[PDB]
């Protein structure tokens, strides 16, 4: 029950990112593959809890 | 313990579990807290 | 700190759902520089 809205790059090595990636330094955020002419793994489901 | 008067005591203390705040007030002095991770915009 | 026995009835559950790792109080002061009265 908690939402994470934090665009820090993620850090894997010990060189600092500063707000980019590159070295060890990754995008945690990805977006999705909705499609409709693809299979169930692309299918979007709304999802409600 | 920590007195205000010239006194002006107000110290940023990390937030590891719950917390307990008992306050001696007269005229409504306090009037609210403040709690956040960094107290920035890249948080909540 | 007075001794005694005093009773702590909760008044609001707010579902705030955040991570929390920090706090700091905060205080109204009095203008007349700026002048503060007795408080703990």
């Amino acid at each position: 029950f908690e939402r994470d809205i934090s665009t820090e790059i993620y850090q894997a090595g010990n060189k600092p990112c500063n707000g980019v990636a590159g070295f060890n330094c990754y995008f945690p955020l990805r977006s999705y593959s909705f499609r409709p002419t693809y299979g169930v793994g692309h299918q979007p489901y709304r999802v409600v809890v | 313990w920590f007195h205000v008067i010239k006194r002006f005591d107000n110290p940023v203390l990390p937030f590891n579990d719950g917390v307990y705040f008992a306050s001696i007030e007269k005229s409504n002095i306090i009037r609210g807290w403040i709690f956040g991770t960094t107290l920035d915009s890249k948080t909540q | 700190l007075p001794q005694g026995f005093s009773a702590l009835e909760p008044l609001v559950d707010l579902p705030i759902g955040i991570n929390i790792t920090r706090f700091q109080t905060l205080l109204a002061l009095h203008r007349s520089g700026w002048t503060a009265g007795a408080a703990a």
